[PDB]
C-alpha cells in the first residue's frame, strides 16, 4: 500500500476536525508525518479479529470500542471498572502490525495495545515529528477549511452589500428623507385605488 | 499560562489601529472653524 | 442551509418543530461549544440588548 | 440616572435598527464557522495546564466535561444511522449518578 | 474580626438611619407641582 | 502578559465611562 | 514505569470471578444464595490465602456451608489491593444502576 | 407488533405451569403496580437499593425463586432478603405489614397476581430496559 | 438654614449631574463595595471550594483564567444558606478559600440594584414625570433575584448560585437543563418570545421610525443632524411610517397611536422576561418543564421515542457528568 | 446493615461518605446533603446528641420505623414536572406526583412577585396623582424647562 | 448538662471534652480483666509542614500554617481493644470510628497543603509494667494513610484510577509519555506515627486526658507530585472502660 495512500486514510487530514483559533499550518496539531506505522490488526485471545470503531469528525472525542467483523462488541476501554466485562486485559487483546514502520511486529502488553487502539480510532497510524513545530497535539483544517470558511463568509456579508446599495439605487431621491410635504392621501387608506398613483383618486 | 505569543500583538494592533483612526478624525473635526 | 450544506447531510440542520430545535440547541452546547464562540456571544448581547 | 442619555431621536431609532440587526448577523457567521466544525470549542493554553496539572481546574474544563456527557449519552439515540453501542462500561459518568 | 464587625454595624446603621430620617423629612413636598 | 493586557483594555473601559459621563458633548436645548 | 493498579488487576482471575479479598458486595447477587447474609460474613472475614478459607468463618448454618461449598467454583482469591478495599469500597463502590 | 396472548403467557409456579393473564389483568397490573409499588421499583429498579431489581433472571436466582406468580404473590404477602434469610415486611410492603403501609390494606388476592404479571410481562415488552436503569432510558 | 436641611436639599437636588436621592444614600456604598470586591476578585481571589468537597474552583485571572473563563466563584455548599461575612471566618485566607467574596458581591449588589429601582421612580417624581420606568426594570432585576438568591433558597445553597463570570454562566445553564428541563417550561418559553420578540419589536421601531424620516438634511450631511434636541415638532411622519406597515401586514395590524405602540414595546419584553425570572423562581422549588418522555407507546408497549425522548438523553449526559465527585448517593435531589 | 463502618468510610473526596462535619464541628450527613445539616425532623432527632448525629445510636438504635420514613421521604422528595411526572427531569413517566411543597411555594412566589410589581405600580402613581402630574407633563410648566442645566 | 441546642453553632463540637485540675489519679489496671477504649478524641490546634528547601546544607524546620477549612478538623467516637501484653504494657488497636479528617492547611505566601488527618488502624503501646494508668503512662505507635482521595475521585479533565478517562483527550496527538504521571493515577498507602501523652486521669471513672504529636504525610493528589512531611499537635480525651 503507497504511505501516500494511507495518509489520506486519517482523520488529522479531514478538513472538518479543526477550530476557529486553532491557527496554522495541520502540522502544528498533529506534527509533521514522517512514516506509516502500518496497518494495526487487533485479535483478542481467541485470535478472533477485531476492529476498532473509528472517530466520526462530529466528535472532539471518542471512546475505544472493537468489534468483530459482524459488528458485535468484543473489547473496549471502559470508564468505570467495577463491573468491566471487556477490558483489553479480560479479553487478552493483541495488536500485529503489516507494513510500514512497524511491519511484522506484534505488541501485547495492555497499555501498549491500548495506546495503538486510541490512535486506531483516528484510521491509519502514524509517526510524527511534534518537537520542530512544539506540535500542540489538536486537530486543525486544512487550506480547503480556511478557503472555504473565508468564502462562506464573505458571501454572506456581500448579500448584505448588494441589499444595501441596491436600496440605496432604487431610493436615491429619499436618501436624506421623505418628501416633507408628502400627500396624507397617498399613505392613508381610501383615496387611490392604486397605491402609489395620485392619478386613481377615488 | 502558555498562550500564543502573537495574542499580544494581535490584541494590541486591534485596539490601538481603529482607536487612534477616530481619534485623528475628531481631532481635526474639533479644530474645524 | 449552509450549516447542514457544510455537513454530511440536510440531517443534520434543525427539524421544524419545538422540542426538536430545543434538540438542536444541546446539540450545538455537547458537540461544538457553541457557547463559548465569540460570534454566538455577540448575537445574545444584540437581542438581549 | 445612568449618567447618560440620548438627545438625538433619529439617531435613538437607527440605534434600535443597528443593534438586534448586527447581532442575529454575528450570530450567522458564527454557524457558517460550524458548518465545517470550525468551532471555538477549546482555550489550548487551559488544556496543557490542565493536562499536566491534575489540581488546576475553571469552569471551562467544567462544561467540557457537561459536553462529553451530552456526546455519549445522546449520539446512540441522535445518530441512529451511526449503529452506535456503547457498552455501559464505556459511559463517562461521576459517582453514584 | 471584632473590629471589622462593629465597624461595619456602625456604618450600616448611620446609611439607614440616613434613608430612613431623609425619607420622613417632608418627602411627598420635594416634587415640582402639588406641596 | 495576558494578565495585564486584559486589565488594561478593563481599565480603559473604565476611564472611558468617566469622560462619555463629565466629559460629554453637553445637551443643547437651543 | 507508573501503571493503573486496577486496570492491571482485570487481566488476573479478579477479571473473571468474585475475588473474595477485593470484589465489591454486590457481585454476590450473582448467584443464588450468596447476599446478603453470606456476602455480609465473606467481606467481613476476609483476606483469605485460599478460596476454601471461606468455609472457615465461625456461626455458618450446615446449609449456609453447603451454599458456599457449591460456590467455591465461582470464587477466586488475589491479593489485596488497596485501591478497591479503602474508602468502603467493597461495601458501596459508588455504582448504583 | 401487538400485546398477544402469547406475550401475556408468564410462569404460575417453579414447576413449570403457565397462566395466560388477559388484557384487563394487565392493565390492572400496570395500574397497581403505579399505585403500590413504582414510587420505589419505577421501570424494574429499586431506588432505595439499586442492587436489586425486578429483572426476569435476576427474580428466578432469588431464594425462594421469584420468577412466577407464586413467588411473587408470596413476596408481597411476606418479603424476604435475596437469601430466603430475612423476612423484611417491617421496611417492605407487604399484606402483613399492611397496618404500617396503608397502601396495601385494600389490595385483594387478585390485585397482587395482577401485580405479579405486571413484573413478568414488563420485560417481555421491553427487554433490557426493564430494570436497566437511566443508561437505557 | 439648619445642616440637616441643607443636606436634605442637597440629597434630594434635581440639579446634581447625578442625582443621589435617599435610595441613593443606600445604592452608592453597596455598589460601591459590590463593585471593588467584584474587580479585586476577579484579578486576584485565589481558588474556591464551590462544591465542598475540597476541590478548589480558580475563578481569578491570576490564577489561569482568561475572560471567557473567569468568574468570581460561588461560596462552599458546606456553608449552604449561612451568612457567612468576613467577620464569620477565622482569617481572610479562610474566607477565600471558602468563596466568601461572592456572598459579599451578591447581598450588596442585589441591595443596590433594589435601591436603582427605587431611585428611578424617586427621580421621576422630583422631575414631575409619571413614575414607572421602575416598573421596566424590575424585571432585569427580578432576574437577577431569581439566579442569585431565590435559586439559592430552593436548593438550599448559595453553591447552586449563578456564578460571575462567562463560563460559569454558561455551566449554571447547562446543569440547571439537567435538572429542570428548563427548555420544556412554558415561563422560559415566553421568556424567550419576549426576548426574540423584544429584539424584533425594536428593529421593526427603530426601521420603521427611520424609514420615515422628514427630509431636513442634504446629501453630505448625517439625517440625524434634520432632528435638534428639544425641537417641538416631531421629526418622522407616523402617518407615512403606518401606510407602510399597515400594507406589509393589513392595516389594523399596524399602529398609528404612538402611545399605543409605545406601551406595547414597553410591555411585551417586560412581561416576557416577568414569566422567565418566575420560571427560574418556581423551577428553585423543584416545578420543572414538562416530561414527556416516554410518552408514546405502541400497541405491544414499545416506546416509541420522540423528540422530547433526545433531550432526555442530551440532559442525562448532563446529569451524570456535572459535580461529579460531589455525589454518593443515587439520586440528585438538590 | 451489609457490614460497612459508617464512622471511618472515607468517601472519594476524602470527606466522609456518610458522614462528615460541619464548618463548627457537629456530626452531619455527608455528600451534598451536608448543605442540610440545619434539618431537623422528629424521625431523625433521637439519632442525634450534644455533638450531632451520634455514632453509638447510629450503630445500635435506628428503628424500623426510622428506616421506613426515610425510604419514603426519600422517594417523595419534593421533586417534579409540570405535568405531574414525579421525580428528576430525566425520570420515565410513571409516577404521578408533584409535591404539595413545591405548588405550595411556587404559586406564592408568582403571588408575591406579582404583587410587588403591583405595589410599585399603585405606589408610584398614588404619589403622582397626589402631585398633579399622573396624566403627564403640563406642556407650559414643563418642570425640566426650568431647571438649570446639568452641563 | 448541655443539649444540641445549647453547642450547635458555637465551635463546642469540634473540641474533645477536657478533665478538672483535680484529675491526677490513677487508674488500676488488672491484668486478668479485659478491657477497651470506649472513646477516643484528638482535637488538633496546631498544623505543621516540613519546609523543603533547595539545597540539603541545613535541616528542612517545621513551619506554623493557616486552617482554612474551619472547625472539621477532630477525630472522634474512636474505639477499640486495650489488650495488657505479658511485659504488663497496654496495646490499643483502633477498630473503628471517625478515624480521618481532611484537612487543608495554607503556608506562608499561600501553598495549599490538604492532607488526610488520620489515625487509621492506629496500634499504639505504653511502657512496660502499668499496674495503673497514671500521668506518667504514655503511648506511641503507628497507623496508616491511605490515599486523601479514594479511588474513584476523577481530576478536572476526567481522569481517575478506579473510574474515568485514562488519557488526556483534549491533546488527541499529544506523545504521552510526559503526561504519563498526571494519566496514571495511584493510590498512596504510608505509615504515620503518634505519641499521646496522659496529663489527667480521674481514676474513679476510667477517663484520661492528654497532648498529642503525630507525623503524616500529605495528599499527594493520586501520585501527581511528593507529599509534604505535616506534623500535629494536640489535646486527646479518652474513656477506657472494663469489656
Ligand atoms: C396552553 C393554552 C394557553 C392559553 C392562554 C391562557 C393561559 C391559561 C392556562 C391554560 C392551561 C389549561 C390546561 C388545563 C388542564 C390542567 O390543568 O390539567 C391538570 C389538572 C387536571 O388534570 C389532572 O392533573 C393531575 C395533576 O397531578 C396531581 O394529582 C395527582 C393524582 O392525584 C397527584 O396527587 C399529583 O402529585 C398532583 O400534582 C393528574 O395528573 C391527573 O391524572 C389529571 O387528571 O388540572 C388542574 O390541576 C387545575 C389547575 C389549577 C391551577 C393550578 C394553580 C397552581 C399552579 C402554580 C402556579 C405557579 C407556577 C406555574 C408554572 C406554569
Ligand atoms: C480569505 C483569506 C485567507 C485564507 C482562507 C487564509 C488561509 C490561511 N492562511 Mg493566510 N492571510 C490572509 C488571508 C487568508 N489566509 C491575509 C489577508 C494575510 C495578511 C494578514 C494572510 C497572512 C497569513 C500568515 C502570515 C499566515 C497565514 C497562514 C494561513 C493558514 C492558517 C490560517 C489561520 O490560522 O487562520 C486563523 C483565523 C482566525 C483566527 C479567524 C479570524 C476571525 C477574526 C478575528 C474575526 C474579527 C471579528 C470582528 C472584529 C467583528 C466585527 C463586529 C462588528 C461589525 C460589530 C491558512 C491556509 C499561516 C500559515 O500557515 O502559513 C504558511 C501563516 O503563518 N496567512
Ligand atoms: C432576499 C433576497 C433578495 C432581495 C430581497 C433582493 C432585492 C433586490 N434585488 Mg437582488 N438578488 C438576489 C437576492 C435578493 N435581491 C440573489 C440571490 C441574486 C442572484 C445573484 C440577486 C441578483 C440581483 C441583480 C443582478 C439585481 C438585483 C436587484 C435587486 C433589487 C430590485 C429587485 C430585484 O431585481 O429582485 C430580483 C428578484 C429576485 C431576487 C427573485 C428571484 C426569484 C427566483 C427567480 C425564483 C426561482 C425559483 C427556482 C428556479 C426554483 C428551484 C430551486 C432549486 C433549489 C430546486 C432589490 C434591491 C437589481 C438592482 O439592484 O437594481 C438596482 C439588480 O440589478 N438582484
Ligand atoms: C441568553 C441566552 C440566549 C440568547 C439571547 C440567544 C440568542 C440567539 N441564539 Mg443562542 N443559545 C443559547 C442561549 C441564547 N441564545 C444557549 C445556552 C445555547 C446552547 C449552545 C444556544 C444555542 C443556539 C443555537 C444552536 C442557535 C442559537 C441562535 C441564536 C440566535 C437566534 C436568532 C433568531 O431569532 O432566530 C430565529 C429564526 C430566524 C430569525 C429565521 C427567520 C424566521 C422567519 C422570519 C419566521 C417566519 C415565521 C412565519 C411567519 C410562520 C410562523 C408560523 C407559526 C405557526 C409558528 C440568537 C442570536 C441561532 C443562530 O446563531 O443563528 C445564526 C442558532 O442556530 N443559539
Ligand atoms: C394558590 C393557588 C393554588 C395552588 C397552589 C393549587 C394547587 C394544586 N391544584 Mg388547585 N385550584 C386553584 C388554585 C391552586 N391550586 C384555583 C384558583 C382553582 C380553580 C381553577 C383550582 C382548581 C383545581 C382543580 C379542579 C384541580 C386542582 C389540582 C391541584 C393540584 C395540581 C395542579 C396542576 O396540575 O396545575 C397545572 C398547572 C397549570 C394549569 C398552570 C397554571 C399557570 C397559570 C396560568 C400562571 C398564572 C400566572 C399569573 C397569575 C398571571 C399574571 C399575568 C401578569 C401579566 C400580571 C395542586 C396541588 C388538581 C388535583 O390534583 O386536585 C386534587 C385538580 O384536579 N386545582
Ligand atoms: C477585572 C475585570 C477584567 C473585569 C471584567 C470582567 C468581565 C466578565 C467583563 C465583561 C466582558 C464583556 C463586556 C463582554 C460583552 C462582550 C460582547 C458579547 C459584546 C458585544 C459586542 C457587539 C459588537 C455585539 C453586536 C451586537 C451589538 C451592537 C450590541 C450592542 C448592545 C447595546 C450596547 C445595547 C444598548 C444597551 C444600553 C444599556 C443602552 C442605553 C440606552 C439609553 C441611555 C436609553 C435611555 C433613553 C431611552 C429613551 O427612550 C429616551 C427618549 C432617552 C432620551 C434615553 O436616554
Ligand atoms: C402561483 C400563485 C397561486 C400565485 C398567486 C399569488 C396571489 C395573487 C395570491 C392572492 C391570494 C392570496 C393573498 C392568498 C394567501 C395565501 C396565504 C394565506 C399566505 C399566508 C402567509 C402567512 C400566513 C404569513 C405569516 C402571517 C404574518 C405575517 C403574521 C404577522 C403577525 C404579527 C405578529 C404581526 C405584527 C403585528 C404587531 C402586534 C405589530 C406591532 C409591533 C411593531 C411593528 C412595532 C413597531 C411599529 C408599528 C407601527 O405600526 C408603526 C406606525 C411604527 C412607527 C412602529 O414602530
Ligand atoms: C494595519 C493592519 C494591522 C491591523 C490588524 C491587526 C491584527 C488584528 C487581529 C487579527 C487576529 C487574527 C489572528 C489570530 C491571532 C493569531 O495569532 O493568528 C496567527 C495566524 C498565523 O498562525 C501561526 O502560524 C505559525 C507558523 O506559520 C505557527 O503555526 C503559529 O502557531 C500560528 O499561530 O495568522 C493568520 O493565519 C492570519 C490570516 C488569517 C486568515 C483568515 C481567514 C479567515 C477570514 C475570516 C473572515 C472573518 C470576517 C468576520 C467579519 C465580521
Ligand atoms: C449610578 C451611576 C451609574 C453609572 C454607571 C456607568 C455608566 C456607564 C455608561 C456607558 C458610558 C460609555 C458610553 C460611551 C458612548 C456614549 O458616550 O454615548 C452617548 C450617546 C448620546 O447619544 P446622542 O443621542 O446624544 O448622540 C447623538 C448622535 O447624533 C451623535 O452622532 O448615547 C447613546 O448613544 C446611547 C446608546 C449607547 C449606550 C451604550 C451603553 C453601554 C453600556 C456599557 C457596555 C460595556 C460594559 C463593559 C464592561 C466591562
Ligand atoms: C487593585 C487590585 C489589583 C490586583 C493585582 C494583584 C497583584 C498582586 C498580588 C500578586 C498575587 C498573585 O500571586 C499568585 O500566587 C500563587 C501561589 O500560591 C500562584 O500560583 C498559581 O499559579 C498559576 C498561574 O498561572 C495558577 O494558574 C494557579 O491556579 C496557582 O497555583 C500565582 O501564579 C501567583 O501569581
Ligand atoms: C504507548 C506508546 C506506543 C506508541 C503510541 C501510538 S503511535 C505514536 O503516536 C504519538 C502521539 O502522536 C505520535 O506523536 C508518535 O509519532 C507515535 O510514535
Ligand atoms: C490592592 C489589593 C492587593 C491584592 C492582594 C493580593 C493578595 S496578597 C498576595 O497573595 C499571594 C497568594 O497568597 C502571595 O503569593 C503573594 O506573595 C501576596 O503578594
Ligand atoms: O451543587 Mn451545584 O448541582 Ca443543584 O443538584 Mn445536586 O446540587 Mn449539585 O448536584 Mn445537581
Ligand atoms: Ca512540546
Ligand atoms: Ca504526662
Ligand atoms: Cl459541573
Ligand atoms: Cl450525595
Amino acid at each position: 500500500i503507497p504511505e501516500k495512500l494511507a495518509f489520506y486514510d486519517y482523520i488529522g487530514n479531514n478538513p472538518a476536525k479543526g477550530g476557529l483559533f486553532r491557527t496554522g499550518p495541520m502540522n502544528k496539531g498533529d506534527g509533521i508525518a514522517q512514516a506509516w506505522k502500518g496497518h494495526a490488526v487487533f485479535r483478542n485471545k481467541e485470535g478472533e479479529e477485531l476492529f476498532v470503531r473509528r472517530m466520526p469528525a462530529f466528535f472532539e472525542s471518542f471512546p475505544v470500542i472493537l468489534t468483530d467483523k459482524n459488528g458485535v462488541v468484543k473489547a473496549d476501554i471502559p470508564f468505570r471498572r467495577a463491573e468491566s466485562k471487556y477490558s483489553f486485559e479480560q479479553q487478552g487483546v493483541t495488536v500485529s502490525f503489516y507494513g510500514g514502520e512497524l511491519n511484522g511486529q506484534t505488541f501485547t502488553d495492555p497499555p501498549t495495545v491500548k495506546s495503538y487502539a486510541r490512535k486506531a480510532i483516528f484510521g491509519e497510524i502514524f509517526e510524527f515529528d511534534t518537537e520542530t513545530l512544539n506540535s500542540d497535539g489538536i486537530f486543525r483544517t486544512s487550506p480547503r477549511g480556511w478557503f472555504t470558511f473565508a468564502h462562506a463568509v464573505f458571501a454572506l456579508l456581500f448579500f448584505f452589500g448588494h441589499i444595501w446599495h441596491g436600496a440605496r439605487t432604487l431610493f436615491r431621491d429619499v436618501f436624506s428623507g421623505i418628501d416633507p410635504e408628502l400627500s396624507p392621501e397617498q399613505v392613508e387608506w381610501g383615496f387611490y385605488q392604486k397605491v402609489g398613483d395620485v392619478t386613481t383618486r377615488r | 499560562m502558555e498562550v500564543n505569543q502573537l495574542g499580544l500583538i494581535a490584541t494590541a494592533l486591534f485596539v490601538l489601529v481603529p482607536s487612534v483612526f477616530l481619534i485623528i478624525l475628531y481631532v481635526q473635526t474639533e479644530s474645524q472653524q | 442551509l449552509i450549516y447542514p450544506l457544510g455537513q454530511s447531510s440536510w440531517f443534520f440542520a434543525p427539524s421544524f418543530g419545538v422540542a426538536a430545535i430545543f434538540r438542536f440547541l444541546l446539540f450545538f452546547q455537547g458537540f461544538h461549544n457553541w457557547t463559548l464562540n465569540p460570534f454566538h456571544m455577540m448575537g445574545v448581547a444584540g437581542v438581549l440588548g | 440616572i445612568f449618567g447618560i442619555a440620548f438627545s438625538n431621536k433619529r439617531w435613538l431609532h437607527f440605534f434600535m435598527l443597528f443593534v438586534p440587526v448586527t447581532g442575529l448577523w454575528m450570530s450567522a457567521i458564527g454557524v457558517v464557522g460550524l458548518a465545517l466544525n470550525l468551532r471555538s470549542y477549546d482555550f489550548i493554553s487551559q488544556e496543557i495546564r490542565a493536562a499536566e496539572d491534575p489540581e488546576f481546574e475553571t469552569f471551562y474544563t467544567k462544561n467540557l466535561l457537561l459536553n462529553e456527557g451530552i456526546r455519549a449519552w445522546m449520539a446512540p439515540q441522535d445518530q441512529p444511522h451511526e449503529n452506535f453501542v456503547f457498552p455501559e462500561e464505556v459511559l463517562p459518568r461521576g459517582n453514584a449518578l | 474580626m471584632e473590629t471589622l464587625k462593629i465597624t461595619v454595624y456602625i456604618v450600616v446603621t448611620f446609611f439607614v438611619l440616613l434613608f430612613v430620617f431623609g425619607f420622613l423629612s417632608g418627602d411627598p413636598a420635594r416634587n415640582p407641582k402639588r406641596k | 502578559m495576558e494578565t495585564i493586557t486584559y486589565v488594561f483594555i478593563f481599565a480603559c473601559i473604565i476611564a472611558l465611562f468617566f469622560f462619555a459621563i463629565f466629559f460629554r458633548e453637553p445637551p443643547r436645548i437651543t | 514505569e507508573l501503571v493503573n493498579v486496577v486496570d492491571e488487576k482485570l487481566g488476573t482471575a479478579y477479571g473473571e470471578k468474585i475475588d473474595l479479598n477485593n470484589t465489591n458486595i454486590a457481585a454476590f447477587i450473582q448467584y443464588r444464595g450468596l447476599y446478603p447474609t453470606l456476602a455480609k460474613l465473606i467481606v467481613k472475614n476476609a483476606p483469605y490465602e485460599s478460596v476454601e478459607d471461606v468455609l472457615n468463618i465461625p456461626g455458618l448454618t450446615e446449609r449456609q456451608k453447603q451454599i458456599l461449598r457449591e460456590n467455591l467454583e465461582h470464587f477466586t482469591v488475589t491479593e489485596v489491593e488497596t485501591a478497591l478495599v479503602e474508602g468502603g469500597d467493597r461495601y458501596n463502590n459508588g455504582l448504583y444502576k | 407488533a401487538e400485546l398477544t396472548p402469547e406475550v401475556l403467557t408468564v410462569p404460575l409456579n417453579s414447576e413449570g405451569k403457565t397462566i395466560t393473564l388477559t388484557e384487563k389483568q394487565y392493565l390492572e397490573g400496570k395500574r397497581l403496580f403505579q399505585y403500590a409499588c413504582a414510587s420505589c421499583h419505577v421501570g424494574g429498579i429499586t431506588k432505595t437499593n439499586p442492587s436489586l431489581d425486578l429483572r426476569t433472571e435476576t427474580l428466578a436466582l432469588a431464594t425462594p425463586p421469584r420468577d412466577n406468580i407464586e413467588g411473587l404473590v408470596d413476596y408481597m404477602k411476606n418479603p424476604t432478603t435475596y437469601d430466603g434469610e430475612q423476612e423484611i415486611a417491617e421496611v417492605h410492603p407487604s399484606l402483613r405489614s399492611a397496618d404500617i403501609f396503608p397502601k396495601m390494606r385494600n389490595l385483594t388476592e387478585k390485585d397482587l397476581v395482577a401485580i405479579a404479571g405486571h413484573i413478568l410481562v414488563e420485560p417481555k415488552i421491553l427487554g433490557d430496559k426493564w430494570g436497566g436503569g437511566k443508561v437505557y432510558y | 438654614a439648619n445642616l440637616w436641611e441643607r443636606f436634605c436639599n442637597w440629597v434630594t437636588s434635581t440639579d446634581n449631574r447625578l442625582y443621589v436621592g435617599w435610595f441613593g444614600v443606600i445604592m452608592i456604598p453597596t455598589l460601591l463595595a459590590a463593585t471593588i470586591c467584584f474587580v479585586i476578585a476577579f484579578i486576584a481571589a485565589p481558588p474556591v471550594d464551590i462544591d465542598g468537597i475540597r476541590e478548589p474552583v480558580s475563578g481569578s485571572l491570576l490564577y489561569g483564567n482568561n475572560i471567557i473563563t473567569g468568574a468570581v466563584v460561588p461560596s462552599s455548599n458546606a456553608i449552604g444558606l449561612h451568612f457567612y461575612p468576613i467577620w464569620e471566618a477565622a482569617s481572610l485566607d479562610e474566607w477565600l478559600y471558602n468563596g466568601g467574596p461572592y456572598q459579599l458581591i451578591i447581598f450588596h449588589f442585589l441591595l443596590g440594584a433594589s435601591c436603582y429601582m427605587g431611585r428611578q421612580w424617586e427621580l421621576s417624581y422630583r422631575l414631575g414625570m409619571r413614575p414607572w420606568i421602575c416598573v421596566a426594570y424590575s424585571a432585569p432585576l427580578a432576574s437577577a433575584f431569581a439566579v442569585f438568591l431565590i435559586y439559592p433558597i430552593g436548593q438550599g445553597s448559595f453553591s447552586d448560585g449563578m456564578p460571575l463570570g462567562i463560563s460559569g454562566t454558561f455551566n449554571f445553564m447547562i446543569v440547571f437543563q439537567a435538572e429542570h428541563n428548563i427548555l420544556m417550561h412554558p415561563f422560559h418559553q415566553l421568556g424567550v418570545a419576549g426576548v426574540f420578540g423584544g429584539a424584533l419589536f425594536c428593529a421593526m421601531h427603530g426601521s420603521l421610525v427611520t424609514s420615515s424620516l422628514i427630509r431636513e438634511t442634504t446629501e453630505t450631511e448625517s439625517a440625524n443632524y434634520g432632528y435638534k434636541f428639544g425641537q417641538e415638532e416631531e421629526t418622522y411622519n407616523i402617518v407615512a411610517a403606518h401606510g407602510y406597515f399597515g400594507r406589509l401586514i393589513f392595516q389594523y395590524a399596524s399602529f398609528n397611536n404612538s402611545r399605543s405602540l409605545h406601551f406595547f414595546l414597553a410591555a411585551w419584553p417586560v412581561v416576557g422576561v416577568w414569566f422567565t425570572a418566575l420560571g427560574i423562581s418556581t423551577m428553585a422549588f423543584n416545578l420543572n418543564g414538562f416530561n414527556f418522555n416516554h410518552s408514546v407507546i405502541d400497541a405491544k408497549g414499545n416506546v416509541i421515542n420522540t423528540w422530547a425522548d433526545i433531550i432526555n438523553r442530551a440532559n442525562l449526559g448532563m446529569e451524570v457528568m456535572h459535580e461529579r465527585n460531589a455525589h454518593n448517593f443515587p439520586l440528585d435531589l438538590a | 446493615k451489609l457490614g460497612a463502618n459508617v464512622g471511618s468510610a472515607q468517601g472519594p473526596t476524602g470527606l466522609g461518605k456518610y458522614l462528615m462535619r460541619s464548618p463548627t464541628g457537629e456530626i452531619i450527613f455527608g455528600g451534598e446533603t451536608m448543605r442540610f445539616w440545619d434539618f431537623r425532623g422528629p424521625w431523625l432527632e433521637p439519632l442525634r446528641g450534644p455533638n450531632g448525629l451520634d455514632l453509638n445510636k447510629i450503630k445500635n438504635d435506628i428503628q424500623p420505623w426510622q428506616e421506613r420514613r426515610a425510604a419514603e421521604y426519600m422517594t417523595h422528595a419534593p421533586l417534579g414536572s409540570l405535568n405531574s411526572v414525579g421525580g428528576v427531569a430525566t425520570e420515565i413517566n410513571s409516577v404521578n406526583f408533584v409535591s404539595p411543597r413545591s405548588w405550595l411555594a411556587t404559586s406564592h412566589f408568582v403571588l408575591a412577585f406579582f404583587f410587588l410589581v403591583g405595589h410599585l405600580w399603585h405606589a408610584g402613581r398614588a404619589r403622582a396623582a397626589a402631585a398633579g402630574f399622573e396624566k403627564g407633563i403640563d406642556r407650559e410648566s414643563e418642570p425640566v424647562l426650568s431647571m438649570p442645566s446639568l452641563d | 448538662t448541655l443539649t444540641y441546642d445549647d453547642i450547635v453553632g458555637t465551635g463546642l463540637a469540634n473540641k474533645c471534652p477536657t478533665l478538672d485540675d483535680t484529675a491526677r489519679g490513677a487508674y488500676p489496671i488488672d491484668s486478668s480483666q479485659t478491657y477497651r477504649i470506649a472513646r477516643l478524641c484528638l482535637q488538633p490546634t496546631t498544623f505543621l509542614v516540613k519546609e523543603e528547601p533547595k539545597n540539603k546544607r541545613q535541616e528542612a524546620e517545621f513551619v506554623p500554617t493557616k486552617l482554612v477549612t474551619r472547625e472539621t478538623t477532630s477525630l472522634d467516637q474512636i474505639q477499640g481493644e486495650l489488650k495488657v501484653n505479658s511485659d504488663g504494657s497496654l496495646t490499643f488497636v483502633e477498630e473503628d470510628g471517625i478515624d480521618f479528617q481532611p484537612v487543608t492547611v495554607q503556608m506562608a505566601g499561600g501553598e495549599r497543603i490538604p492532607l488526610l488527618f488520620t489515625v487509621k488502624n492506629l496500634v499504639a503501646s505504653t511502657q512496660p509494667n502499668v499496674t495503673s494508668i497514671t500521668t506518667s503512662t504514655d503511648f506511641k505507635g503507628e497507623f496508616n494513610v491511605p490515599s486523601y482521595r479514594t479511588a474513584n475521585f476523577l481530576d478536572p479533565k476526567g481522569r481517575g484510577l478506579a473510574s474515568g478517562y485514562d488519557s488526556a483527550i483534549a491533546l488527541p496527538q499529544a506523545k504521552e509519555e510526559e503526561l504519563a504521571r498526571a494519566n496514571v493515577k495511584r493510590f498512596s498507602l504510608t505509615k504515620g506515627q503518634i505519641s499521646l501523652n496522659v496529663a489527667k486521669v480521674d481514676g474513679r471513672t476510667g477517663e484520661i486526658a492528654g497532648t498529642f504529636e503525630s507525623e503524616q504525610l500529605s495528599d499527594d493528589d493520586m501520585g501527581a507530585h511528593e507529599p509534604h512531611e505535616v506534623k500535629i499537635q494536640g489535646v486527646f480525651y479518652a474513656s477506657i472502660e472494663p469489656a
